[PDB]
């Protein structure tokens, strides 16, 4: 085999070679540095309010927003069924609130399809950021 | 024996050919992965660091006000903005504010896209790619209930070519030097030096239509290499004045964390460009001669095409 | 089901969830508890498994749990931009879909 990495072509040899040559860029110049931090994801979104006003703040921006959602029987009030409009045009979610800790609450946030293997989840992802940003706004 | 490395690299090739034919584009795709799209209405320097942030070189792009994919950032979106801005130095208070729809925008202006079901035979998205002159292709399919197209993956030749590798023991009957094989391009290639003007450099890339430039000295030796991917760090510091620099100086901006670039002869085999594919993200072998004198470049849509097509 | 704009009694009116503590005879009045499978250490367990592989050669890309199918995965706010993501299945693979986008 006769297939190389080229010497000259890595920086710290091309670097030296043109310190060597006087260019003022040699030191001048430094290398880009890319801080690839590591994200720490979560399913929806924390807050420490409690339920009754987490639940409200978020039927309040929904109704800002443009949604409408089923009534909710005693059996199951901290689960949005709604529908927004943005061919099967009204897109579906499921707003499911949840207690992590004592003072601490996630609100989970499900794609649930259109009314009138393989789909996109970009609407859906553009309207939780509206509906996310919407929750800030308010707060 | 040289009759027994014919039929052999015949062999493989066939063999090859068969797998492409028999394999789709959906079959490349890894069983969990990612893909990252980028809203149209982000600010292009945001989008060049979520893409370096990222470790990635592409994304498709989302236009939140229609719910349509709106083609591909590539490296060549940030060639065409270089050389805008260059030529008109009072737009530059403007890359601060220039969003991806706007980039977009000013390229239709300036007058400066291939797809494929995932069903389809990958054989067919190789040639697809050889006749966009493109080295990736979205995969499309239909959303099964607004029938919106939309972006599954964007494969590239490497994926493609590295999938082969490592499905294929075959790869390793292609043993006839690739000198014999007129799949080398050796005409009218374009170079530079370390005095070039990098500005020169990315013209050169515009209007050759290549991915790389191959660095060479007086004598003809090869030294190093400028590439469309090396634009992007020099837009990610300061747009002013590295524009201005020499392409040696330019260089300077590159990360420790390049790979090098790959060299290789005409008494190179396929069989060995396979095993260094498979082993590692490489995207053209330089030819250099007996003493590292560039006469030539072996790049992965050459590849390709030999297998594909032959010679 | 029918659908409407009115924001339901239990949450703008103190006298429906009084109603409903004052007539017991119990899970129903708080939300329930976080299942196991949508904890942030799962999820970027799953992130890291998926990195391992294509960075490290280090074992094996990892399936998702199906219940997290389509559910919202989100990040920190950073340089105002918000990045969202959702687990969704293509086929028989798993894409992680995962949009950026500028907010204020
Ligand atoms: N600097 C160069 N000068 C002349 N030809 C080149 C140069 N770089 C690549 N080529 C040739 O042009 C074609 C496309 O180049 P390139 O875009 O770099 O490869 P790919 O299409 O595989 O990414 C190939 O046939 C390749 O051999």
């Amino acid at each position: 085999s006769t297939v190389s990495i080229l010497p000259t072509s890595l920086p710290q040899i091309h670097r030296a070679n043109m310190l060597a040559q006087g260019s003022p860029a040699a030191s001048k110049i430094s290398p880009l540095v890319t801080k690839k931090s590591k994200t720490r994801w979560h399913f929806g979104i924390r807050s420490r309010s409690y339920p009754l006003d987490v639940m409200g703040e978020i039927y309040i921006a929904l109704k800002n927003l443009g949604a409408e959602w089923a009534k909710p029987s005693e059996e199951d009030l901290w689960t949005i069924k709604l529908r927004w409009k943005y061919i099967p045009d009204l897109m579906k979610m499921v707003i499911q609130l949840f207690q992590i800790e004592t003072n601490n609450y996630l609100v989970d946030f499900k794609f649930d399809g259109w009314e009138s293997s393989t789909f996109s989840a970009y609407p859906f992802l553009h309207l939780t950021t509206k509906l996310i940003m919407e929750l800030a706004v308010n707060s | 024996s040289q009759e027994k490395v014919s039929i052999e690299q015949q062999l493989a090739v066939e063999s090859i050919r068969k797998f492409l034919n028999s394999k789709t584009s959906y079959d490349v795709l890894p069983v969990s992965y990612r893909l990252i799209v980028l809203d149209t209405s982000l600010l292009v320097k945001k989008s060049l660091n979520v893409l370096l942030q990222n470790s990635i070189v592409s994304a498709p792009l989302w236009d939140s006000k229609t719910s349509r994919f709106a083609g591909l950032l590539t490296t060549t979106d940030f060639i065409n903005v270089i050389q805008y801005y260059f030529s008109n130095p009072d737009k530059f208070e403007l890359v601060d504010k220039l969003q991806l729809d706007g980039l977009k925008d000013i390229e239709r202006a300036l007058g400066v896209t291939a797809s494929i079901h995932p069903s389809r035979p990958l054989f067919e998205a190789c040639l697809k790619m050889l006749e966009s002159r493109s080295g990736r292709i979205p995969l499309i399919d239909q959303d099964e209930e607004t029938h919106r197209e939309i972006v599954v993956s964007v494969l590239t030749q490497y994926r493609i070519l590295k999938f082969v590798a490592l499905n294929c023991r075959e790869t390793h009957f292609l043993k006839i030097p690739i000198g014999d094989l007129n799949i080398i391009t050796q005409d009218n290639m374009k170079s530079c030096q370390m005095t070039t003007p990098v500005i020169d450099v990315i013209q050169m890339l515009t209007q050759g239509r290549v991915s790389s430039v191959p660095i060479i000295d007086e004598n003809g030796y090869l030294i190093n290499v400028y590439e469309a991917y090396d634009v992007l760090g020099l837009i990610k510091g300061g747009i002013y004045n590295d524009l201005s620099l020499s392409v040696g100086e330019a260089l300077m901006r590159r990360s420790d964390d390049f790979e090098g670039v790959y060299t290789c002869t005409k008494n190179d085999k396929l069989s060995t460009i396979m095993d260094n594919i498979r082993k590692a993200r490489v995207h053209r072998f330089f030819v250099v001669d007996d003493v590292g004198r560039l006469v030539g470049v072996l790049t992965l849509s050459d590849i390709l095409k030999y297998i594909l097509l032959g010679s | 089901m029918e659908y409407t704009t009115d924001i339901p009694a239990v949450f703008t009116d103190p006298s429906v969830m009084e109603r409903y503590y004052y007539t017991l005879d119990t899970s129903w009045l708080t939300p329930p508890q976080l299942p196991p499978q949508l904890e942030n250490v799962i999820l970027n367990k799953y992130y890291a498994t998926q990195d391992q592989f294509n960075e490290n050669n280090s074992g094996a890309l990892p399936i998702p749990n199906h219940v997290v199918l389509n559910h919202l995965v989100t990040s920190s706010i950073k340089h105002n931009t918000l990045c969202v993501a959702s687990i969704v299945r293509y086929k028989q693979k798993y894409v992680t879909q995962i949009l950026y986008t500028p907010i204020e």
